[PDB]
């Protein structure tokens, strides 16, 4: 649905986990 | 999950866990992908070989968990199953072509801090993501070696191999409906799905729009992290018509 | 035999 995807603990507050960035880095 | 770490508190609010109902115990992970649907591998229903057949009352899927053996009251939901859908051009006999199924739940989840969906992708973020390198993150209760069991959710990323690597990693015959992940021996980084992981998601944080898409589903390994191998996922958006063929007929 | 028992309504 429309809100899919969007953690309620991380993206809803802009708050991140401690290893996405890890993830984001690999996407070169 | 072999060489992960515990996930964070509500850090996979879509993840599933199919619940044996006797006896008590975890036969596979899965992921929830809208109020009334989850997502899973077939071979966690359906593996002939291995005499598993499970029909929907034989089943519980327990969603919010963290923690792998403690009923978290207040905090996970455990519901019933109404049907399960299983692909009809599933390969158990063979190499797990099309390790997908369907389960559709008899009522809808409420969703919570710890209970919410993931994305499944279209073709763009399917074609933008899905390169070699690029890495996703497995997570699940299943074993913590080749042969202890965790008390929590374990998390690992891993990178998207490329599929000659995939293909000359194993002796069986890989699809196109299937990716491989995992690091390679000298990538010094380990880290693999085990027994128990399987049907559980492979996610990506799709850094177009911030959202967390399922590109794969847990399906097959030899062994668990050895040097040299991979684990093999489903391609969830290879499967995608049948998937929305599904929803659309049966909602 | 590892599981905490989870509420017979279920
Ligand atoms: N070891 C078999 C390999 C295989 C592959 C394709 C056809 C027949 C056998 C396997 O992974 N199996 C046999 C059927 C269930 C699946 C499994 O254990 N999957 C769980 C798993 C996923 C990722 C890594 C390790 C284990
Ligand atoms: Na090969
Ligand atoms: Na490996």
């Amino acid at each position: 649905e429309a809100d899919c995807g969007l953690r309620p603990l991380f993206e809803k507050k802009s708050l991140e986990d401690k290893t996405e960035r890890e993830l984001l880095e690999s996407y070169i | 999950i072999v060489e992960g770490s515990d996930a964070e508190i509500g850090m996979s609010p879509w993840q599933v866990m199919l619940f044996r109902k006797s006896p008590q115990e975890l036969l596979c992970g899965a992921s929830l992908i809208s109020d009334r649907w989850v997502l899973t591998a077939a071979h966690c229903l359906l593996y002939p070989p291995w005499d598993k057949n499970f029909t929907e009352n034989d089943l519980l899927v327990r969603i919010g968990k963290h923690s792998r053996t403690r009923y978290e009251r207040n905090i996970e939901k455990i519901s019933m199953l109404e049907k399960i859908y299983i692909h009809p051009r599933y390969n158990w006999r063979e190499n797990l072509d099309r390790d997908i199924a369907l389960m559709k739940l008899k009522k809808p989840v409420a969703f919570s801090d710890y209970i919410h969906p993931v994305c499944l992708p279209d073709r763009e973020t399917a074609a933008s993501l899905l390169q070699a390198g690029y890495k996703g993150r497995v997570t699940g209760w299943g074993n913590l070696k080749e042969t202890g069991q965790p008390s929590v959710l374990q998390v690992v990323n891993l990178p998207i191999v490329e599929r000659p690597v995939c293909k000359d990693s194993t002796r069986i015959r890989i699809t196109d409906n299937m990716f491989c992940a995992g690091y390679k021996p000298d990538e010094g980084k380990r880290g693999d799905a085990c027994e128990g992981d399987s049907g559980g998601p492979f996610v990506m944080k799709s850094p177009f729009n911030n959202r967390w898409y399922q590109m794969g589903i847990v399906s097959w390994g030899e062994g668990c992290d050895r040097d040299g191998k991979y684990g093999f996922y489903t391609h969830v958006f290879r499967l995608k018509k049948w998937i929305q063929k599904v929803i659309d007929q049966f909602g | 035999g590892d599981f905490e028992e989870i509420p017979e309504e279920y």
